[PDB]
């Protein structure tokens, strides 16, 4: 279940995450989806920064999502 | 363990640069212009998949939502309960 | 000639027709005979600028002795114009199916001189033998044979004279007997299409992309040879099959699907396996899946589709994750397949890992040394093969651990402890949970 | 705006050349089973 | 502008007659696979 309910529940992250870029940047989304490994010491200004760069697009305008597993 | 406890989504348009960096492209972005040097930073190849209405890509986005809530649930409480086992970080039973 | 529709090959008829000259300057030259030379003229006059009607044997005569590339060139504008010209060409065409030698001097005089002129010489033989009387095997043959008109059809920087010589041997190819001199010269003619279409998958090139693809479902028509390329060209497939959903255009699009089907129709012979081979490899029943939800202009192409999906399930429907990782580590690639990520197929298949004096555990510890010796790039690629392989040793150590024995000997224990001193954080996470996985806790 | 009409007909003499190769395939196969049935 | 379209659907109805002819073929071939027959007749 480890393995089979964590997949799923990446499935499901992936379908929202194109589900909020369409959104968004509507149709067709053509978003860069990308999946960033932050350190663990440098978490919160990841985050900063991130939003930082989110501003262009104008929570952030720009679909973001925050995993802890 | 992994290279890192934490994963960040992004899933900005690809025709729009960083507001903190403009002109950056995506490699900039993943370099220290945008990010704090993560490794393991790479593109998420998500498929693709019928787009239907927008009033019903609105509730399909809801609809997501909410399973991915339920879903986090039930892997945190899957997690706890194979944590409360010792047998979990070992090789047996196969 | 139909192939002259193209804009690269208007624009080469041009270029050669401003490079003709006056059949009179060469008669006075005494480069050909003045009655010859003087009917030349008056055909040119009435073509672009009365015809010569039975006189074009005298000035196809004249213009095979005119040795001057000047010359040459307005030969071959002067029949080209004359084969486009409604009026005139049939009598040409008459003349070469009666008399053989006209088409042996055309064929003689295509690819040669100025790439201009050779174009239009290859264009008005192309026309020559398009009609049933005067096409022949051994003109085909003779074509093919031509080095000159093989490196401008492969020279990738001039667009226009590939293109042109595309669309001729399109054009060409319903012929039977072109189909089997095309058939002969495959050796050749396979790598500039498979380039083509690489860098189609990376308008002049559009026009180009639609010949070739014609090219390919005209080879494709017949069993034999769609079944030769397909084995020979399954890369070539599967970019193919991957660009068919890339383009936009539909038409490109429809032709890129029944050069698919043509290749996984029945009549190939091992088409079940083929077709199993392209789906497993390069991953086609998703690809198809995506196409037959997506949408289409052509009605031709929208059933193409739907054959090609049903057929991916077919194959599908007998495939297992098992087979899936054996097809993977036989491409000796891997992305973090689902079958590596999924527990339920590592436990699945754990013991047919083993089965074979453990071939799979060998094959995965062969896999992970050339990558070790190939680890000195770090790519990304490279680094994420590296990663999966050792994440698919670390599960077949863990499980079922009598193979541990095995890859010490083999050393891929070996292998996996100088790893660990890759850059790659990632590389590092793998070798340190491979290095739990042998002592550690 | 003639292009497109060119373009259309190009498209067309596949759609013929095609069912032409498939019009001969046919006939070869009908032919081959009743004259394996004469012989 | 709509002449291109009517010769689109022009050329689309050229290439279903040519697509009927497939059955032309067929009974032609019919009729070429009885003239072996006859041929083989002959012979006996």
């Amino acid at each position: 279940a480890y393995v089979d309910v964590f997949i799923n529940w990446f499935h499901i992250k992936a379908l929202r995450v194109y589900v909020e870029s369409v959104l968004r940047y509507g149709l067709p989304p053509h978003f860069n989806i990308k999946i960033i490994a932050v350190p663990p010491k440098n978490l919160s200004k990841c985050k900063s920064e991130l939003i930082d760069a989110f501003g262009f697009l104008g929570y952030e305008p720009f679909v973001m999502y925050i995993i802890n597993l | 363990l992994y290279t890192a406890n934490d994963f960040i989504l992004i899933s900005l348009p690809q025709n729009a640069q960083p507001v903190t960096a403009p002109g950056s492209k995506t490699d900039s972005w993943f370099n220290e212009t945008l990010i704090g040097g993560r490794a393991f930073v790479s593109d998420f190849k998500i498929p693709e998949f019928k787009i239907g209405s927008l009033d019903t890509l609105i509730v399909e986005s809801e609809e997501l939502s909410k399973v991915d809530n339920q879903i986090g649930a039930s892997i945190g409480k899957i997690i706890e309960i194979l944590q409360g086992l010792n047998e979990t970080s070992t090789n047996a039973y196969r | 000639k139909i192939l002259m529709d193209s804009t690269h090959f208007n624009e080469i008829r041009s270029i050669i027709r401003s490079r003709s000259v006056a059949w009179d300057a060469l008669a006075r030259s005494e480069e050909l005979s003045e009655i010859d030379a003087s009917t030349a003229k008056a055909l040119e006059s009435i073509l672009v600028k009365k015809v010569n009607g039975k006189t074009l044997i005298p000035l196809i005569h004249l213009l095979s002795t005119s040795d001057n590339e000047d010359c040459k060139k307005s030969v071959q504008n002067l029949i080209a114009e004359l084969l486009s010209s409604d009026k005139y060409g049939d009598d040409t065409v008459k003349f070469f199916q009666e008399d053989p030698k006209q088409l042996e001097q055309l064929f003689d005089v295509s690819l040669k001189g100025d790439f201009q002129t050779v174009l239009i010489s290859g264009f008005n033989v192309v026309s020559l033998l398009v009609q049933n009387g005067l096409h022949n095997v051994k003109l085909v043959e003779k074509l093919l044979k031509n080095n000159n008109l093989i490196n401008i059809l492969q020279n990738i920087e001039q667009m226009d004279t590939c293109y042109v010589c595309i669309r001729l041997l399109q054009e060409l190819a319903v012929i039977p007997e072109y189909r089997d001199v095309i058939w002969l010269h495959e050796k050749k003619f396979m790598p500039t299409l498979f380039k083509i279409l690489q860098r189609a998958t990376d308008h002049l090139g559009i026009q180009l992309q639609y010949h070739s693809l014609l090219l390919i479902w005209l080879l494709t028509f017949n069993p034999v040879f769609a079944n030769e390329l397909v084995q020979k060209y399954l890369s070539d497939f599967l970019d193919l099959l991957k660009l068919v959903k890339i383009t936009i255009k539909e038409k490109v699009s429809r032709l890129c699907i029944s050069i698919i089907l043509q290749c996984c129709s029945t009549r190939v012979k091992q088409h079940k396996k083929v077709i199993k081979q392209l789906l497993l490899l390069g991953n086609a029943l998703p690809t198809v899946q995506s196409l037959s939800e997506r949408k289409y202009s052509d009605e031709e192409l929208r059933q193409d589709i739907s054959n090609l999906k049903e057929i991916l399930e077919n194959e599908y429907q007998e495939l297992t994750s098992f087979d899936e990782y054996v097809a993977e580590l036989d491409s000796k690639l891997l992305c973090w397949s689902p079958p590596h990520v999924d527990n339920g197929f590592w436990s699945d298949n754990i013991d047919e890992f083993k089965k074979d004096n453990y071939k799979i555990f060998r094959q995965l510890i062969e896999l992970l040394q050339a990558k070790v010796r190939n680890g000195d790039v770090n790519a990304k690629q490279e680094k994420i093969i590296i990663q999966v392989a050792l994440n698919d040793i670390t599960h077949v150590v863990e499980l079922l651990p009598e193979s541990i024995d095995v890859l010490d000997k083999t050393g891929g224990k070996a292998d996996i402890m100088e790893l660990l001193n890759h850059s790659d954080s990632r590389v590092k996470y793998e070798a340190l949970k491979a290095t739990q996985a042998i002592i550690g806790y | 705006q003639a292009f497109i009409r060119k373009e259309a007909e190009e498209k067309a003499k596949e759609i013929q050349l095609k069912a032409d190769q498939e019009y001969e395939i046919e006939k070869t196969n009908i032919v081959r089973n009743e004259t394996n049935n004469i012989d | 502008e709509k002449e291109a379209h009517e010769i689109v659907s022009k050329a689309r109805k050229y290439r279903q007659d040519k697509l009927k002819q497939a059955k032309t073929d067929a009974a032609k071939e019919i009729d070429s696979y009885k003239i072996q027959k006859d041929k083989e007749l002959k012979e006996f």
